[PDB]
């Protein structure tokens, strides 16, 4: 409850300017751990913010998958709706 | 990994 679902393009080169840590190798939920001023991240509607927990990307729950499957669903473009990255979100 | 940086367990998207 009390998700927050963002959809944001990443820029020219592909980067969209948020960081993460977790993930199932980590043993910690997936969580927003850094935001850079002025990229796709910082610029969304709502802003994404540090603490934010990932539940969903493009529509997939990322329970069980480790930091880096997680990574990889962030940089797989065709899984993308329209061109937009989709989170699902949980504020701090 | 994925051609992104980690560094202590933090990727940078």
């Amino acid at each position: 409850d009390n998700l927050v679902l963002i959809r944001m393009k990443p820029d020219e080169n592909g980067r969209f300017g948020f960081n993460v840590k977790g993930g199932y190798d980590q043993k910690m939920p997936v969580i927003v751990s850094r935001v850079a001023p002025g990229t796709p991240a910082d610029l969304c509607v709502p802003r994404l913010n540090e603490g934010d927990q990932v539940v969903l990307i493009n529509g997939r729950d990322i329970a069980e998958h480790t930091h880096d499957q997680v990574v990889l669903f962030i940089k797989a473009s065709c899984e993308r709706h329209s061109g937009e990255l989709m989170l699902l979100v949980r504020p701090n | 990994s994925w051609e992104s940086h980690k560094s202590g367990g933090e990727t940078r998207l």
